[PDB]
């Protein structure tokens, strides 16, 4: 089990398209919001508790019910149907908010043409005050209200947070990133036209990228001077940040972003063209990889952040304290700005990440257009035109919001409140219908006769009392502590959580909607109508 | 208060050349942009080109893009003008209009007092 | 090389009156909010000074006089408390991208 040489060949044949924005661009800016080190042990723990038992469960009901993210529940809970439209709207609500990454990283990958670097180029280029371009070639000590070249860049040309002062007044539209996500909507739109990919050629060809482009990554935050402040900072157990802070909803939020339970993906991804192949094992291995290359993706960010903040002389833990996404493009910025072939490895990151999010975010619509498909097969499963199409330019109608000039004032509340709760109280509604309503002995035979091998005793009590008292224990501690959002030199006011807690409701009242829908239907007592709708109706 | 010194008067010469200094002094020198506009006596004025100090960029306008160019020097804190084909209409003044900090984007009052060439 | 030639040739000197000068920039639009013009003052035999920059904000060390509005293509100044040591030539400046050009220019003379 240790160097026998079949597990490293396992690895290295998962590790080339095993990365996503959940473990790249989400764990990174997670860990570094509530402080490196003290948030490595709770999402380490909260995912060995609670993300591998619920992703192997959804695994094992995708390959075996054989039925999409919402006709399964028609043989599950004809009651907790609702599941399925709140799982729509928190993708919906994902692809509305997570394409603006990608069209501020195209924007990048587009200005990153020039031969001369606009990072490097704050000397009123075009405009650009209180910048100081030489770290160390100046020999002057930092001065009080100092920021960085690259993040002036951010904070003026890809989102022009000058213009709006503040989330109650919001600018008008960006021409230059309106047409960014029109073509990147473009891009996704002819990549859907068919809708199967299981032995693609395209993946290959994406997959080869990251392989090499993070280990020189890694390798050049290795070779650069002050890294050593940052490695030291990454691991620190940091016990007193532990006891009482209230942190795992965070590291909840981050794992089931990264892993994929939570936003119906595994049920569509688990639904067509495999039966008893390897079970028990592949979802296992998959969680392995990806915690790795999350962990490479930490370790790649705090290997630069030390560097960024030894050229300071100021904590590692107070360069980016105000920052919210501004974290990944700034820090990449930084360290591929000290490279010989600069310009190239720029674009190359750049492409690579526009196609990892690109080849992530197919996944996102992937458990959207066939959720129709097996709900409504007489009316959109003929036309497979007019709903792709529908749902596109739905989302570009939602998603203009986050193009304003206040981008980062939008997509900062969409990142805890479109996520957190809602996310997180569909996961544990869904966990313990599985429990209770269906029956764990019922699904354990269920698994043992569709596998040949009935799951270990851990896995047992599990699903029964460690992942839903643990969300219960998240959400209790989430709605008994509303969060506190802070921008750069700017504090959200008291209408804000009201709107992201109504953000977070509507995604989830769906389901007592439909609840109360469906008691309406039936006739006879009330004790008669749940006991003719719980159990599930011939096949 | 920022200092901004010239040079004195000199003489046009057919086919030479001839080099203006201008050193500033009391503020960051390589950290904004030099100007060197043109002032035609009674006529209106024009542009040449200008400079940041570090060799960072370059620019001119169309018409000097070659008869005039622009060199810094980061030490001595001084920028350089070396002209080249002087010719009967170019007898004028030029200054050292210094750039913003950025986003403003003007002069901020420290103009030369002009070297005048006859 | 973006051009900007102004529409007056030349005005008259009187004690509190309102006088404008424009800017045509026709082949020119905001670029990030902040109208990248300035103003300038030259007095004979004088290097010219900063008189107002963005077309909004007022100059360094310059009296409240002068003020000037405007946004996008065309551009004023309001000069009504002028007298007679304001005899000088106004200019017309854009830094839109790398085409610093100045313009023709006004004088005022009774
Ligand atoms: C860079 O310097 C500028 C001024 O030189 C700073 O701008 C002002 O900041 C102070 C507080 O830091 C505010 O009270 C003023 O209102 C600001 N001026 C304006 C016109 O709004 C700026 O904060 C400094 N730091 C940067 C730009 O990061
Ligand atoms: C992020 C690290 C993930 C490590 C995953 C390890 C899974 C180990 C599962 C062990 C299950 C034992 C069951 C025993 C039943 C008797
Ligand atoms: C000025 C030329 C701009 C060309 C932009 C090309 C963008 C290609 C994006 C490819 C994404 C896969
Ligand atoms: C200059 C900033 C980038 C501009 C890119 C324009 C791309 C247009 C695509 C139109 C697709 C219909
Ligand atoms: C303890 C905080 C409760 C906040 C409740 C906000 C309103 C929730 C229902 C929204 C229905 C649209
Ligand atoms: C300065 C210390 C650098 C340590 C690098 C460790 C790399 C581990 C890659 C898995
Ligand atoms: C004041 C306008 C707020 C809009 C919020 C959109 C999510
Ligand atoms: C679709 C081809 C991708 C090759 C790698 C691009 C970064
Ligand atoms: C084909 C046009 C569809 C428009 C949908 C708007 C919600
Ligand atoms: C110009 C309108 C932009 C979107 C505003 C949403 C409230
Ligand atoms: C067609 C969708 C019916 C259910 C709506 C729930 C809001
Ligand atoms: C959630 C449903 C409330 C009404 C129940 C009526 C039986
Ligand atoms: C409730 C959404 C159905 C698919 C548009």
């Amino acid at each position: 089990r240790e160097t026998w040489g079949k597990k490293v060949d396992f690895l290295l044949s998962v590790i080339g398209y095993a990365v996503d924005l959940g473990n790249v661009w989400r764990f990174p800016y997670i860990c570094y919001q509530n402080g490196g080190g003290a948030f490595l042990l709770p999402y380490t723990i909260m995912a060995i508790f609670g993300g591998i038992p619920l992703f192997y469960m959804e695994l094992a009901l995708g390959q075996y019910h054989r039925n999409g993210c919402i006709s399964i529940w028609r043989k599950i809970c004809p009651i907790f149907k609702g599941i399925g439209y709140a799982i729509c709207i928190i993708a919906f609500y994902i692809a509305s908010y997570y394409n603006t990454i990608m069209a501020w990283a195209l924007y990048y990958l587009i200005s990153s043409f020039t031969d001369q670097l606009p990072w490097t180029s704050c000397k009123n280029s075009w405009n650009t005050g209180n910048c100081t371009n030489y770290f160390s070639e100046d020999n002057i000590t930092w001065t009080l209200h100092s920021t960085s070249p690259a993040e002036e860049f951010y904070t003026r040309h890809v989102l022009q947070i000058h213009r709006s002062k503040g989330l109650q007044d919001l600018g008008g539209i960006s021409w230059q990133l309106a047409l960014c996500i029109m073509l990147i909507f473009t891009v996704i739109y002819f990549s859907i036209w068919k809708g199967v990919k299981t032995s693609g050629k395209v993946v290959w060809v994406t997959a080869t990228f990251p392989y090499i482009i993070l280990s020189v990554l890694l390798v050049r935050g290795a070779t650069l001077p002050g890294a050593w402040r940052g490695v030291l900072f990454y691991l620190k157990p940091n016990w007193q940040k532990l006891l009482e802070t209230g942190v795992w909803i965070d590291a909840a939020a981050q794992i089931f972003f990264s892993l994929g339970p939570g936003f119906g993906v595994l049920l569509a991804f688990a639904s067509y063209n495999k039966f008893n192949n390897n079970c028990y094992q592949d979802a296992l291995v998959t969680s392995v990889v990806n915690c790795m290359t999350s962990f490479v993706s930490g370790f790649v960010i705090f290997t630069v952040l030390g560097y960024m903040a030894e050229m300071r002389n100021e904590d590692v833990s107070e360069v980016a304290k105000d920052a919210g996404p501004s974290l990944l493009f700034i820090t990449y910025a930084e360290a591929i700005a000290n490279m010989p072939a600069s310009t190239f490895f720029a674009i190359i990151f750049f492409l690579m990440l526009i196609t990892l999010g690109l080849d992530s975010t197919f996944a996102g619509l992937e458990g959207v257009i066939t959720a129709v498909l097996d709900e409504f097969p007489h009316v959109w499963a003929k036309r497979r035109e007019r709903f792709v199409l529908a749902v596109v330019i739905t989302c570009f109608f939602g998603s203009l919001v986050t193009l304003t000039f206040g981008g980062a004032y939008v997509v900062k509340l969409l990142e805890e409140y479109a996520t957190g709760p809602a996310v997180l109280t569909v996961a544990l509604i869904e966990a313990v219908a599985v429990s209770w309503f269906y029956g764990i002995t019922q699904f354990c035979r269920d698994v043992k006769e569709m596998l040949g091998f009935s799951p270990g005793w851990f896995w047992r009590i599990c699903w029964v009392a460690i992942s839903p008292l643990f969300l219960l224990f998240i959400i209790c501690s989430f709605l008994m502590s509303p969060p506190q959002l802070r921008l750069f030199q700017y504090n959200y006011p008291y209408w804000s959580i009201i709107l992201g807690y109504c953000i977070g409701t509507s995604s989830f009242i769906c389901i007592p909607t439909y609840i109360a829908y469906r008691l309406i239907i039936t006739p006879g007592t009330f004790k008669e109508r749940i006991i003719k709708s719980i159990t599930p109706e011939t096949p | 208060q920022v200092q901004l010194q010239q040079s004195g008067p000199e003489l046009v010469k057919l086919g030479a050349s001839v080099r203006i200094s201008c050193k500033a002094s009391g503020y960051r020198f390589s950290y904004s942009w030099m100007n060197w506009v043109k002032q035609r006596p009674g006529k209106g004025l024009e542009w040449i080109g200008r400079i940041y100090p570090g060799d960072g960029d370059t620019k001119y306008s169309g018409k000097f893009k070659g008869k005039a160019t622009l060199t810094a020097d980061k030490s001595s804190s001084t920028v350089y003008m070396q002209l080249s084909s002087l010719t009967s209409e170019d007898s004028a003044v030029y200054f050292c209009a210094r750039s913003a900090y950025g986003s403003e984007g003007f002069a901020m009052d420290y103009w030369g007092q002009g070297t005048s060439v006859t | 090389d973006i051009v900007l030639t102004q529409s007056p040739a030349s005005l008259a000197v009187s004690l509190g009156q309102r006088a404008t000068i424009s800017c045509r920039a026709s082949e020119s639009v905001d670029n990030y909010g902040i109208s990248f013009l300035n103003w300038f003052q030259q007095k004979p035999g004088q290097p010219p000074k900063l008189l107002i920059y963005a077309a909004s904000n007022q100059g360094s060390g310059v009296p409240a006089r002068f003020s000037g509005s405007g946004s996008g293509t065309y551009f004023s100044l309001n000069i009504h408390p002028m007298e007679e040591d304001d005899t000088a030539v106004y200019f017309c400046q854009q830094t839109k991208g790398v085409s610093w050009t100045f313009g023709g220019g006004t004088k005022v003379e009774i």
